[PDB]
């Protein structure tokens, strides 16, 4: 599949934030701070919330997102994590993630802590909705998810990265895990087919944390369009 | 130092993440060096002009054809 670089649904270093504090072609709101090098989404101070939308929808029938991020904190535990969006409407404020609730697409969530004691996190979610759904905060999507896998994204040496790829109705999530340099060392975390979400949506992150707190920095966000 | 070495200079001085292309938000830096709407024309105009494979990337040689 031929894949086309989409500079306006995309943001990245070295030159991130323009002079008035924006951030070329996304609405970032909450706690999120943007420097030049990466957007601190949500810092580690207690019950933060913060995120970053794309200002228009997108209407591609196919794409990947290359996220690339860190998750870090004193502890060997940290809280909440961070999400990834494509949905129908922008969800700049809200208890999911830092993001609104009932909405209309799917998130891809780094669930750094684990609610539901089951020692099952941290952990990478997928989330179906139709506009309907509360997120279930309390068990970390458990009922919800349509797939998941483990994976300790966290307080990692070099950055974690995210492909995120809905290709002929099915999503697939390939995690880097960062213990390395080498920026394509993907491994398979979880894949969902036959799912089918809106023609056209906003692309998002987002994140927050509780009485724990990790910094959670996003450091490039990159949109692709597929054939 | 030839005219063409300094394109070149040009060119490589704005390839930020050294994969030898640059993409519109690499060109967004050197077109302010105004509105996102002014801003997406340009780039939108550039990429339509020079970019043949139509990859979101123009390479070297498509730079210099301009
Ligand atoms: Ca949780
Ligand atoms: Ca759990
Ligand atoms: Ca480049
Ligand atoms: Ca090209
Ligand atoms: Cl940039």
């Amino acid at each position: 599949p031929h894949r086309r670089f989409e500079y306006k649904y995309s943001f990245k270093g070295p030159h991130l934030v323009q002079s008035d504090g924006t951030v070329p072609f996304w609405a970032h709101a909450g706690n999120a701070i943007p420097s030049s090098d990466q957007i601190r989404v949500a810092p580690s101070l207690k019950s933060q919330r913060g995120s970053v939308w794309t200002k228009t929808k997108a209407a591609f029938e196919n794409w990947e997102v290359e996220v690339t991020f860190r998750v870090t904190g004193r502890g060997r535990i940290g809280a909440d994590g961070l999400a990834i969006w494509y949905a129908e409407n922008q969800g700049l404020e809200g208890p999911v993630f830092g993001s609104a609730d009932l909405w209309n697409g799917v998130g891809i969530f780094f669930d750094s802590f684990d609610n539901d004691g089951k020692k099952n996190n941290p952990a990478i979610v997928i989330i179906g909705n139709n506009g309907q759904i509360h997120y279930d905060h309390q068990n970390d999507g458990a009922s919800q998810a349509l797939a998941s896998c483990q994976r300790d994204f966290r307080n990692k040496p070099y950055p974690v990265r995210a492909k995120i790829t809905y290709y002929q109705n099915t999503l697939t999530v390939m995690i880097n895990n960062g213990f390395t340099p080498d920026k394509n060392d993907y491994e398979f975390c979880a894949k969902v087919e036959n799912m089918i979400i809106p023609a056209q949506g906003h692309f998002g992150i987002s994140a927050a944390t509780g009485g724990l707190a990790d910094d959670h920095d996003v450091l490039s966000f990159l949109t692709f369009q597929l054939t | 130092m030839s005219p063409q070495e300094l394109q070149l200079h040009y060119f490589k001085m704005h390839d930020y993440d050294g994969n030898n292309l640059l993409d519109g938000l690499e060109l967004s830096t050197a077109i302010t060096h105004m509105s996102e709407d002014e801003l997406i024309n340009i780039i939108d105009g550039v990429l339509r002009d020079d970019d043949k494979n139509n990859d979101g990337y123009i390479d070297y040689a498509e730079f210099a054809k301009s």
